């Protein structure tokens, strides 16, 4: 997981 | 560069629910931290 995990909303949405 | 606050891609703006988080635009990847400083 070259990505880090999202969390509030608004990019990508949901 | 244009003195500095923000990372080389990071947006900062409010959510859905109405906080101030920031985007970082390497990943490509919403993370709610706080940038810390360095000095």
């Amino acid at each position: 997981a070259p990505l880090s995990p999202m969390s509030p909303p608004g990019y990508k949405l949901v | 560069g244009s003195s500095s606050g923000l990372p080389p891609g990071w947006e900062e703006k409010q959510d859905d629910r109405g906080r101030s988080y920031y985007v970082d635009h390497n990943s490509k990847t919403t993370t709610w931290s706080k940038p810390t400083m360095q000095d």
